């Protein structure tokens, strides 16, 4: 469930509060869709590794 | 979920996004709020029943 916007090349892809479906996923891998803008608060939830 | 009295029906701490979530349905039209766990929703509002 991405609590941001994920889009990319000016098309939205997963909006805002709706969660990732299949066709999203499909999209994303259709269109080659690899760099994203995330949001500071999502980092917060992470744990690093090294 | 029957209740008692007569009158209008409201939300009440019924935050949309975190209480409550948009799935619409699709192969029926009649769409509804359909209300989460405590679960899957985050600390914003699991201290809000």
């Amino acid at each position: 469930t991405a609590s941001f916007d994920i889009e990319a090349n000016g098309k939205v892809y997963v909006e805002k509060g709706r969660r990732i479906t299949a066709r999203h996923i499909r999209q994303l891998e259709k269109d080659d869709v690899k760099l994203i803008e995330v949001p500071v608060e999502y980092i917060a939830g992470k744990v690093v590794a090294k | 979920v029957i209740t008692e009295v007569s009158g209008f029906v409201r939300f009440t701490d019924m935050i949309d996004g975190q209480t409550i979530t948009r799935q619409t349905d699709e192969l029926t039209g009649l769409s509804s709020l359909v209300v989460l766990d405590s679960a899957e929703r985050t600390a914003g509002g699991k201290d809000l029943r």
